[PDB]
């Protein structure tokens, strides 16, 4: 974090202080899917057969 | 010769103006920094761009690399006007504390710093201007026992200036900005009242 | 990652805190944001919170002091971002860094009335700001201060007047 | 407000995009910070009147005036006067717009405020400099009404009238702030103003400004990549103007505040720790004292003034 610091500030002195450097982000690592129910009958099931 | 040990050792003294001068020069650093962006463009040198893409398609691009520098500038020029109706404000200021702290004596309330002003004085810098602020201020005081008057024949004595203070033996007048006591006379009061009217009456032959 | 019956975003789920209306199946923040689902299958309701993000910032003392540090990872979990000095605050993560109950004037922030300082092994530890000394100075109605000894001192300011006249 | 997260929604292929524009959103994700710290600067200036936090005496001495309305309640979850109250409970995502914590709360403002009020309520002007004073209060009123050229006679013929006259006022002063909603209108529009602003930011998002879709991501799934980077550039001016269009205002508004805020500044140095003789300056009468108290996003005051209320005229010389 000091490197982070003294990248940030294109500077290899860091005088005492509070500094921004980076980002951080939660990423997904899953997924969910949801649909509604596949209980109400689609006509294609009337069309054939 | 504090003023100048602490301005000459701690940079971050010179950090009122550092600030102005280095946001200023970034600004137009940064102008010339963001040249090298294409803005999306094929390229970022527009003559590039020429060169690059016959004119019918250059066109396209040209215009792009334009409105992006263009843009560029409105944010620039935008912040500047901004910042120049907050730099007007401090340079009105400045002229204020030369009337108020330079040539007179304000009692405004910290104004030029804390106490009563006495005197300042302007130095020149790069954009902007510098001052010493002199004021007069309270190190040392004894709290003594108090009344709003003071109890003679059964008269009410107001100071006529100052406040009534007593050392615990002696009742006397001081100022609020100053201990010199008085003695207390006819010529140093105003009546008005009696010793039963103010809360607190000492008594101190006038 | 989501995908509720064409609604997609990301987030985390949890219970709901809030019940729903008959009428709906998604619930919505200021400016129509979705703030919760209601299950395309089950008949229960989660709520979506945001996937944690936030800024990273270095506490640091002057490199002329020395080279310990601690990394602040804004509005996350420590098991989400790690060193042996891990301190979780409502703020943020610091790592390289404890945590003392007592307040103290601070140089850096980490906000919400949360300090951060280089001290005594110097971690970075977080604090409470404390707003200087408390001078509980005493007062009576009986009693009058009168300033005897007086100092002038002199103090500075320095006042923007002008910018660079650029073309 | 992270323009990257409001512009692509965690998209890989966006943020390579994103980069084509170089920094047009990046210098507001600096002007943003440079607001908030002067934001910060500003409510230092307001409120830090004092030197380091002072304490009310134990004993509330105070001639019969009730301070205590105006004081913070310590008793309670929430540490406020009954006015700051009245002005704070009525005073009103993924999208990657967040809000930044202020280093010092309400809360701790209400503490730098008693503080003050502690000041010129025990100490009287002389609090500005040197070390706090003492002075009875009943002294400091002889001395804020000659220091208004008015004889301190009428505190010794009219001392009841004084602390009466006094708490009656700031009694109406709760009961306007508390039944009249347009009382509290110098912050509530303050706040809506910003709000609204913020509202309209994440409205828009959802426009897609003559493009193709108002979802990046939709634009990128359903276009071939380079026709996909046509109407992802075009979604992504339009983002890029809202944020660069707010910015602006907020530059514009954030000086206009700090006036404001260095005008409360001056009117506590000049009437809460002050007797200011400047005709109407802190409203009409002579300023004998003033006394603050926090709010949300601003700065509360109580002046208090020598106002004429009946008079004769006779023949002059
Ligand atoms: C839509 O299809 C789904 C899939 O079957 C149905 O949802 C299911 O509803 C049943 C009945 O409530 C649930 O069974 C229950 O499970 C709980 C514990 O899991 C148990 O305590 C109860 O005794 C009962 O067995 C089931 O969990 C639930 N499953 C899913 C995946 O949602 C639903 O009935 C269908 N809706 C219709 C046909 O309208
Ligand atoms: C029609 O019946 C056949 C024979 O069981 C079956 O394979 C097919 O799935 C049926 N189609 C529909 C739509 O029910």
């Amino acid at each position: 974090p000091l490197s982070e610091t003294k990248c940030t500030l294109k500077s290899f002195t860091v005088e005492k202080g509070i500094y921004q450097t980076s980002n951080f982000r939660v990423q997904p690592t899953e997924s969910i899917v949801r649909f509604p129910n596949i209980t109400n009958l689609c006509p294609f099931g009337e069309v054939f057969n | 010769g504090k003023i100048q040990d602490s301005l000459s050792s701690t940079p971050s003294a010179l950090g009122k103006l550092q600030d102005v001068v280095n946001q200023n020069a970034q600004a137009l650093n940064t102008l010339v920094k963001q040249l090298s962006s294409n803005f999306g463009a094929i390229s970022s040198v527009l003559n590039d761009i020429l060169s690059r893409l016959d004119p019918p398609e250059a066109e396209v691009q040209i215009d792009r690399l334009i409105t992006g520098r263009l843009q560029s500038l409105q944010t620039y020029v935008t912040q500047q006007l901004i910042r120049a109706a907050e730099i007007r404000a401090s340079a009105n200021l400045a002229a204020t504390k030369m009337s108020e702290c330079v040539l007179g004596q304000s009692k405004r309330v910290d104004f030029c710093g804390k106490g009563y002003h006495l005197m300042s004085f302007p130095q020149s810098a790069p954009h902007g201007v510098v001052f010493l602020h002199v004021t007069y201020v309270p190190a040392q005081e004894k709290n003594f026992t108090t009344a709003p008057a003071i109890c003679h024949d059964g008269k009410a004595h107001f100071p006529r200036e100052g406040v009534f203070v007593s050392n615990g033996t002696h009742w006397f007048v001081t100022q609020r900005n100053f201990y010199e006591p008085q003695i207390i006379t006819t010529d140093n009061t105003f009546v008005s009242g009696n010793c039963d009217v103010v809360i607190g009456i000492v008594n101190n032959t006038v | 990652n989501f995908n509720f019956n064409g609604l997609t975003g990301t987030g985390v789920l949890t219970e709901s805190n809030k019940k729903f209306l008959p009428f709906q199946q998604f619930g919505r923040d200021i400016a129509d944001t979705t703030d919760a689902v209601r299950d395309p299958q089950t008949l229960e309701i989660l709520d979506i919170t945001p996937c944690s993000f936030g800024g990273v910032s270095v506490i640091t003392p002057g490199t002329n002091t020395s080279n310990q540090v601690a990394v602040l990872y804004q509005d996350v979990n420590c098991t989400e971002v790690t060193g042996s000095n891990v301190f979780q605050t409502r703020a943020g993560c610091l790592i390289g860094a404890e945590h003392v109950n007592n307040s103290y004037e601070c140089d850096i922030p980490i906000g919400a009335g949360i300090c951060a300082s280089y001290q005594t092994s110097q971690s970075i530890i977080a604090y409470t700001m404390s707003l200087g000394a408390e001078n509980s100075v005493a007062y009576s109605n009986n009693s009058i201060a009168i300033p005897t000894n007086f100092t002038i001192s002199v103090t500075t300011e320095i006042l923007p007047v002008s910018m660079t006249k650029t073309s | 407000v992270d323009c990257t997260m409001y512009i692509c929604g965690d998209s890989t292929e966006c943020s390579n995009l994103l980069l084509q524009y170089g920094s047009f959103c990046t210098q507001l994700n600096r002007a943003l910070t440079g607001i908030a710290v002067e934001q910060d600067k500003n409510t230092q200036e307001v409120f830090a009147q004092v030197k380091q936090i002072y304490k009310t005496p134990p004993i509330k001495d105070f001639g019969g005036f009730n301070f205590s309305q105006i004081l913070p309640d310590p008793s309670k979850p929430s540490k406020r006067s009954p006015i700051e109250d009245l002005l704070f409970n009525k005073v009103t995502k993924f999208n990657g717009l967040t809000v930044l914590p202020p280093l010092l709360t309400d809360e701790m403002i209400a503490q730098y405020t008693s503080a003050l009020l502690a000041g010129t309520i025990t100490s009287g002007w002389t609090f500005g400099a040197g070390p706090a004073l003492q002075i009875p209060f009943p002294m400091q009123m002889a001395y804020r009404f000659n220091g208004i050229g008015v004889t301190q006679n009428v505190l010794y013929e009219n001392q009841k009238l004084i602390a009466n006259q006094f708490n009656s006022a700031i009694g109406k002063i709760q009961d306007s702030l508390s039944s009249t909603p347009s009382a509290l209108g110098k912050l509530q529009d303050v706040v809506n103003q910003n709000a609204q602003a913020l509202n309209t930011l994440v409205k828009q998002l959802s426009s897609n400004f003559g493009a193709i879709s108002s979802v990046l991501n939709d634009i990128l799934s359903r276009l071939d990549p380079p026709e996909a980077e046509v109407q992802i550039d075009r979604l992504i001016t339009g983002r890029l103007q809202s944020l660069q269009t707010y910015v602006t205002q907020q530059l514009i508004r954030a000086a206009e505040i700090r006036a404001s805020a260095n005008l409360a500044a001056t009117k506590m140095s000049e009437c809460v720790l002050g007797q200011s003789k400047r005709v109407d300056f802190c409203g009409k009468g002579y300023h004998l004292m003033s006394f603050p108290q926090s709010a949300p996003h601003g700065v509360v005051f109580l002046h208090v003034t020598y106002v004429p209320a009946q008079e004769k005229n006779f023949t002059t010389a």
